[PDB]
């Protein structure tokens, strides 16, 4: 007669859930957990809470020097992180190069705030031309203008004196300081704006000792222009002063930036824009709210984010290879 | 799998048992059903979590990617920013996808050997008290109440118990 | 080996069978021969060949050394370069060396538990119908002939055909 | 453990046996004691040794570390230069971490696997001239001496001696 | 009487391949697969029938700029890699440095293909005198010469007219612009050579703003030579225009490179030369034709190539532990 | 009658070690290997009997230049390493600026000796005041001075003429050249120093072709000047010379330094100082004695040295599991 039965067995179910190993791919498991995040929501979005600086068409020179067309700009809140798009549109107006420009994009990005201050005040050169410095190459509103936050300084009277001037940094912060020279396309343009043939701009500070000189050349018109523009930038310490000296050829301060926030930032290349929403991982294709530890969405991201991986597929198997 | 036993000597899964990996079916005079083994399921169970943590927590400190720019002139250095980010990438992509490779085999042979100890507890309990089918299952060679199965399954079954009436069994099957 | 088949308590190697990894050596009153298993002897040959392509796979998107040139004045980022080079190339020389060291010992043992699957197999199916003489092979208490061998070595043993044969054999033996 | 040996079957280690870290416990007529394998402890310390010394060795060609210097307005290459070093730090301590969990895992079950091993080389010696108590040990159906019990441990044993006066033992047994 | 028997046993043969694990070293092995591949034919060959570039004993200078002694590269076709010597002979014959030549060569990284034009005939210099700047340290057959794509020019009539010539790409491609400057010894040179005391070089594009100063030093004598020639590049886009002016010491441009061909190249340093023949994996110290997926022959490869390690030795398990 | 008996089991004792595995944390063992060292004695000592030079509060550049507050290093024997402070009070006591000075500390990265000697004796300037060049700030012993190792000229009787001097490197090993510029305040201070309104400074060697011009600004205060010196280095080679022209603001060298000795060498920074002790393994924060394959002690490291890892614990189970 038949006896009695203890059988030992394992779990079976209707899982179709796959894991692959090093001897063999699509084993059908029981259990299985997926560690891979693969979405995300494709906008821009602040970051816990901090909405981002969104350039949209100006580039970062065009935001520091005062691009006429980029007054979106002239002041403007905290920021979490910046955006700015590949090729913006709205740069240097009037041709011509930023110095150290790459360096200076890299001190912004542990930068999350600035307070624009006056340094030099428009009305204070009496000596010189200073509401003549414009150019159709920077319109505004159908009218010729120039970058807001520096003065394009021409000669008065056909006379350049020499400028000697100095700030102080009285302020507790440090203090990015730019300014710029003209390179003209020949004598004659040297000397209808500024009269004084040879001219030169000396800059100096605690650690500084700069002497620049307008090169003259023949170049390709850019813009309508074919005189050049070159830009220069430093950072002022506190209880530190700059001076400056130019007979000519001197794009002055007239505002100045503040740092008045140090911390974690990133310069994002993105053509989207915002897209208002909330989250605590961002990249240049969209946000991601994610629990699991891997993302394979873009490298560059900022926040709390999972790890990048260039897979298309992680799982774990958690259960047992489940029969059919 | 690597111990024979899921897919093995015991042929598929059980669809009946719900509440666990591994278990018994039994059946006695009392009726029949699936009690599924918690101790072993348990250990099962810490055992793939303190891996799935342990493959996270290992992940923890991986290379993040940084925007750096450079101009026109400086192309050699942005080639090696290039070459340097992307070469962490793939490091760390290979670490993810061998050691998830990896693991999910140990995991899928861990299960199995589970499964078999789990066999060779039921069996070495027994020994020549019941008849080894060859398919997961034991036939005793004497009655196993409820009482009795409790006691094979929690570890406490007492062979001495049981040995006349299971010799008894064996000596009229072997003499025909 | 990790499953003390091979090399264990089978003792060596059969250099008489050419045709496969794993098999049977029979011998009855038809005579005696050599079958390679090809079922078990084919899912080795899948798992390894998967196992081959994974590993070349797994390498593929590798570090590639690029020429880059630097003056007498570059000489930090010179030696960053190199550095970031030579990095690369160690990090990928231990992943290979490693993932093929591992990789031999898991496929060792992979062939050594396979060897006790399948004498798990015949064991499991002849039950008490033979005798483990523990090398490997087993003695049959009834005449078993080329379809009987074939029966075993296929999986469709049939035990009650043969129990009663089997039963007269033993009580024949232990009685003396 | 995977093979059930260590911690499973045989539910505690000796703290008796201070000279090796696999052997026996003998009881007979001569008296009791404890005998270390040598031959598979050997081998297990020869596996070990290789273990530890190639974990060594793969790690012999690991990243080394460069201080370098940049001025105030090379603040990108900079910043270059230490997610480069940090990145490598971050690659070779994982896999020096992973190396070594996984590698202990595998330590624990080659020593769990030997166990058994050499628990499976008794039993195929023995055979039905003793019976298996199902916790490490075996009860001798015959009197084995210290040459009986050497026998045993060196893997001489002869079956075939003693093979009649088991079976009287065992008929004796299974008659009441 | 005996009874019937089944075994179970596995294949041995009289293999001797030896693998290596975690825990052992040398164990034998029924079947084994190398797979590091470590034999090269020690042979620079095409690349998948594509010639190389070999410059045998002139560098990517000597080349680009004419070196008398280089005239076997006056106009070579596609190539598919460069091969250069450690120090090639035939550099700068006259002494002097190549501004930027390290970018510069890092350009030729992406380029398989030039076509040199001709951009300033060097019978166009009508106040300069052309056919006169040659030096005894740029030989040719005996005979004084210079490079041969730039036109070192010279007082006519002890005077130097300010040049000022311009040239517009109307070639589809880009176009590498070569030219230099000259720095004499002393001041009895510059007036010797070039009349004008203080002389300059401006070169202008749509990017460019150059103004080159010739510096005097007395330096150490050079391939027979203390005077200095200081080279120069840009990248002439398409439908731009470069510009020069300068009152002497100008090293004027005469062959310009078309880039008629971009791709993957790249610059290998080997003392070999051509083997004739051909391949799909190039190392400098010679050709892979192998379907391993490893080789350590050395890190720097061009073509369809196995991935590089350091190791001795690769070799996978296929088969079980051999005995004896 | 009790059957004999023979039983297979493991060894126990009673350990405590732990190790950790994939699956499970502080698993007790027989037997383990601790492989991580984690200890240092936190000093500086030797490196296999060679002392490091220990810069105290003085910085690389105040070594070479020779800045009378560190007369200590005026002649230092061979080291094994050099250890510097993070922000040496005795650094540039004149403020200024040295050229290319992270690839020059780069140089000392591979050096071990160096052999001062003198090359123009500070005497043989018979045109010029070479014992004038002193400032405040460059005190010694309460007295004005300046660097030792270079000479500060200044004009006599109200003319500056044209310095032209030659060094021809006869040593049979390469020489460590320094120079400088001194750049003045205003035209004042340049006419009351230099007379030479205008002025330049030509260096030349086989290679080099320099031009140094004076600029001036007006600058803050440091450690009491307003002035600047900008200092120049160069590797002369054998049997090459190196050739200086200048009228005014001339720095010239007096001492330069044989590098007698090349190897491997380090800068560490760090703010301990001489520990009277050997060892064939350093740190910044202390020497390393150990047998253990791996440390986390810091990653930059001289000697022969256990492999740096950022852990805080790696154990190597060899034994099994221990039960309790
Ligand atoms: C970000 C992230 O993903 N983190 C993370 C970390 C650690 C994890 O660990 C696990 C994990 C472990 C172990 N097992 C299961 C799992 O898949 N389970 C499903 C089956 N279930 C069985 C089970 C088995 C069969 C049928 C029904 C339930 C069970 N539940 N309760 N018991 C007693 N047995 C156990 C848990 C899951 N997931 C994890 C996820
Ligand atoms: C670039 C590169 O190298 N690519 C690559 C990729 C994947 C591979 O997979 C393998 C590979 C797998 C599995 N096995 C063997 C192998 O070594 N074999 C020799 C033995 N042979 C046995 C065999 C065993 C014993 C005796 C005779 C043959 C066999 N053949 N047919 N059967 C039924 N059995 C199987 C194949 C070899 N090599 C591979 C190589
Ligand atoms: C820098 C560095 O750390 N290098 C390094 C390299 C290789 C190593 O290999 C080992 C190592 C191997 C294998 N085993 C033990 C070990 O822990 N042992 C203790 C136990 N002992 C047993 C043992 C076991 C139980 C009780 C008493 C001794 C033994 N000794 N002799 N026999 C026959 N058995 C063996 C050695 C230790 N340590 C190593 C350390
Ligand atoms: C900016 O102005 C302040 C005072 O208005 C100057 O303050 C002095 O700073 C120096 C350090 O550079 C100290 O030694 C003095 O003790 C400070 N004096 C006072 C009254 O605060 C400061 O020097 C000015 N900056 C510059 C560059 O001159
Ligand atoms: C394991 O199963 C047995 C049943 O066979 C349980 O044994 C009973 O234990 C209680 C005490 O808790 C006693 O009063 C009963 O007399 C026991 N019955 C028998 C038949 O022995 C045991 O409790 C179970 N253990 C666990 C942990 O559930
Ligand atoms: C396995 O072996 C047995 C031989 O023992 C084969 O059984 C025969 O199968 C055919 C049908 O294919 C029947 O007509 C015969 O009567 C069977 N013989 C016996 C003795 O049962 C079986 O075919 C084999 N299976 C495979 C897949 O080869
Ligand atoms: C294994 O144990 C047996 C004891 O059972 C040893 O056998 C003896 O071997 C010697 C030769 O060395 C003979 O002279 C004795 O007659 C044997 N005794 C018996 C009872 O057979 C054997 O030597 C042992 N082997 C090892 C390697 O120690
Ligand atoms: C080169 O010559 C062409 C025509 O010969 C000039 O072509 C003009 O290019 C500008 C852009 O720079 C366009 O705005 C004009 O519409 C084009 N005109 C024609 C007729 O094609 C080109 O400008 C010249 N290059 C320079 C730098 O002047
Ligand atoms: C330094 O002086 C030595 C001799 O005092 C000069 O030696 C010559 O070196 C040149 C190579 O530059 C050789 O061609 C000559 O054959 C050498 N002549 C002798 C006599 O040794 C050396 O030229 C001087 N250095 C400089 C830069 O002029
Ligand atoms: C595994 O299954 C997927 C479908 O889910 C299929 O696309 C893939 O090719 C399969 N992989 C292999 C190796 O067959
Ligand atoms: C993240 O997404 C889940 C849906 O998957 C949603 O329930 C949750 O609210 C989201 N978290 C946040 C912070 O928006
Ligand atoms: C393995 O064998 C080779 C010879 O083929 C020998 O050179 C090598 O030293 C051996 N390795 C070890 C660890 O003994
Ligand atoms: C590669 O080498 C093999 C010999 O190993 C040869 O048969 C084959 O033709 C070669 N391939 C080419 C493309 O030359
Ligand atoms: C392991 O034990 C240590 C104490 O030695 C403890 O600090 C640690 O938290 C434990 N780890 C886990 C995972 O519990
Ligand atoms: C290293 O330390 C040990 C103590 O751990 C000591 O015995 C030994 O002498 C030391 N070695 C040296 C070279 O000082």
């Amino acid at each position: 007669d038949p006896g009695d039965q203890i059988c030992i067995g394992y779990h079976a179910n209707n899982s179709t859930e796959q894991v692959d190993t090093i001897m063999e791919k699509n084993v059908t498991v029981t259990h299985a957990q997926d560690i891979l995040e693969k979405k995300h929501n494709g906008k821009l979005c602040d970051l816990d809470g901090v909405k981002p600086l969104i350039l949209r068409d100006c580039s970062v020179a065009g935001w520091l020097l005062g691009n006429p067309m980029c007054d979106e700009f002239i002041n403007v809140p905290e920021w979490s992180y910046i955006v700015e798009k590949a090729n913006p549109v709205n740069d240097l107006c009037y041709p011509g190069d930023f110095n150290d420009y790459e360096e200076l994009k890299h001190l912004l990005s542990r930068i999350n705030h600035f307070e624009k201050i006056q340094i030099i005040p428009k009305s204070s050169w009496s000596s010189h031309e200073a509401s003549l410095g414009v150019s159709s190459a920077c319109p505004y509103q159908g009218k010729s203008s120039f970058f807001r936050n520096v003065v394009w300084l021409i000669k008065k009277n056909s006379t350049y004196p020499t400028i000697k001037r100095s700030y102080n940094n009285t302020n507790q912060e440090d203090l990015l300081v730019l300014w710029g020279i003209h390179h003209p396309n020949d004598a004659a343009e040297q000397t209808k704006l500024y009269q004084n043939p040879t001219t030169y701009i000396s800059v100096g500070t605690s650690t500084l000792n700069q002497r620049l000189v307008p090169r003259i050349a023949t170049r390709s018109k850019v813009n309508g222009q074919s005189g050049r523009m070159e830009f220069f930038w430093t950072i002022l310490k506190p209880n530190d002063a700059i001076n400056f000296e130019s007979n000519g050829n001197f794009i002055a301060p007239e505002y100045a930036y503040k740092i008045v926030k140090k911390g974690d930032s990133t310069i994002m290349k993105s053509e989207l824009e915002y897209g208002n929403c909330n989250t605590k991982c961002q990249t240049p294709m969209g946000a991601i709210n994610s629990s699991m530890p891997f993302h394979n969405i873009h490298p560059l991201t900022i926040g709390e984010c999972p790890k990048y991986v260039k897979s298309n597929r992680l799982v774990l198997a958690t259960g047992l290879r489940n029969s059919p | 799998g690597l111990f024979g036993a899921i897919a093995g000597f015991i042929e598929g899964g059980w669809q009946g048992m719900v509440d666990g990996w591994y278990g018994y079916h039994h059946s006695n005079e009392q009726g029949s059903g699936y009690a599924a083994d918690k101790e072993s399921t348990q250990k099962a169970i810490d055992g793939v979590t303190n891996k799935v943590n342990s493959i996270i927590d290992k992940m923890n400190t991986q290379f993040e990617a940084v925007g750096r720019e450079f101009n026109n002139l400086e192309r050699r250095i942005e080639n090696l920013n290039k070459k340097m980010e992307d070469g962490f990438l793939d490091v760390w992509t290979y670490n993810a996808e061998l050691l998830v490779l990896m693991e999910n085999e140990r995991t899928l042979d861990f299960h199995d050997s589970n499964v078999k100890n789990l066999y060779d507890k039921v069996r070495l309990q027994l020994r020549d008290n019941a008849k080894e089918l060859g398919n997961g299952c034991f036939e005793f060679y004497h009655k196993c109440d409820n009482e009795c199965m409790e006691s094979v399954r929690n570890g406490t079954y007492d062979y001495p118990q049981y040995s006349e009436e299971a010799r008894l069994k064996r000596e009229e099957i072997s003499s025909g």
